[PDB]
């Protein structure tokens, strides 16, 4: 809030009478979407992972509506923005486990997967 | 505990911009915003 | 009743540089609460 | 490779005080509640040695 309202992205200053006059660009929503979040994703297994998103939500991809535990597929989407794609190592984290994370059992993310190459 | 000054010295205590339903809707404002209210990096998305 | 009215007004140039102060001091410290209401109630402050 | 924790301390359980070096198992805690558990990659990080 210390620089305009919104998310600031950049300021300027001008000479005023008397003194400084500035200018917040920030960052404004007009339209968005209502999106399923999960607060993050286990692996079932021993000893069991666990991952959290950076920046951002695991969400489902969800244009096709009314689908099972199965079809739950996730993806990261950035917070400020609804564009979903994969979820790698790139923006996720690993995290010790909670009870409200989900648990997956299939279609894993290459960072939750039991790793045998 | 009235001030009946004001008529006879001359002077007159104008009232507040705002009457007590608005400041009740202000602080309700302020305590609904606390849960949630941008979970992550920006300010943009709200989670619930 | 000159001097009344010569003392009379002398006191009211008083009052009115008084009540210039306060009000100029109390919209510095709304600009506080403000910054207060930004940090404190609505988010988590990284200020020790 | 070396290892830093992230929010917290590498301490050791010294419940059972007086050990040795060979004895000196490592665990995790958080920095505001004492309360050891292993150290896993939710709570370290790689460093510069
Ligand atoms: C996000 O979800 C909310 C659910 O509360 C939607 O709000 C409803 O919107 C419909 C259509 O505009 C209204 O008829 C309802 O009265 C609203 N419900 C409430 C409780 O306000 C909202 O429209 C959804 N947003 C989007 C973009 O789909
Ligand atoms: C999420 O669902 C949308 C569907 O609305 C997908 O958007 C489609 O993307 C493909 C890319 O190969 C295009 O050919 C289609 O034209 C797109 N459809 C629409 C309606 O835009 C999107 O790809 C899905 N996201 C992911 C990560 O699979
Ligand atoms: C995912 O599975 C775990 C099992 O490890 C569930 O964790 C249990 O959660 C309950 C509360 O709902 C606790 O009382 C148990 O102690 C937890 N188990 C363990 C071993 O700690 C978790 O609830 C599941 N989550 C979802 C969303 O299905
Ligand atoms: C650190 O040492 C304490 C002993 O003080 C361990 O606590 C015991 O844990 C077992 C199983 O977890 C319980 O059955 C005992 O009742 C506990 N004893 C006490 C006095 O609390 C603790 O488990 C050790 N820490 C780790 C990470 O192993």
């Amino acid at each position: 809030g210390f620089c305009g309202t919104g998310t600031h992205i950049v300021s300027f200053a001008i000479n005023a009478p008397n003194g400084l006059y500035f200018f917040h660009v920030g960052y404004q929503p007009t339209s968005h979407v209502n999106a399923t979040a999960a607060y993050g994703l286990c692996n079932t297994e021993n000893p069991q992972k666990c991952i959290a998103p950076i920046d951002g939500y695991f969400v489902l991809n969800q244009t096709t509506s009314t689908v099972a535990d199965s079809d739950q597929q996730w993806y990261y989407t950035g917070s400020s923005f609804f564009h979903p794609e994969p979820i790698t190592e790139a923006n996720s984290k690993y995290v010790s486990m909670d009870v409200k994370f989900e648990n997956l059992t299939n279609r894993l993310p290459p960072p939750l997967l039991s790793n045998s190459t | 505990d009235l001030i009946c000054a004001q008529y006879v010295a001359g002077y007159k205590v104008l009232p507040p911009l705002y009457d007590p339903y608005m400041e009740a809707a202000y602080t309700s404002s302020l305590l609904g915003s606390i849960a949630g209210a941008s979970w992550t990096a920006g300010l943009s998305s709200f989670a619930a | 009743i000159d001097r009344l009215i010569n003392g009379r007004l002398t006191s009211l140039n008083a009052f009115v540089a008084q009540q210039l102060v306060r009000t100029e001091a109390a919209a510095r410290s709304a600009q506080l609460a403000q910054d207060k209401v930004n940090e404190c109630v609505k988010s988590q402050s990284k200020r020790n």
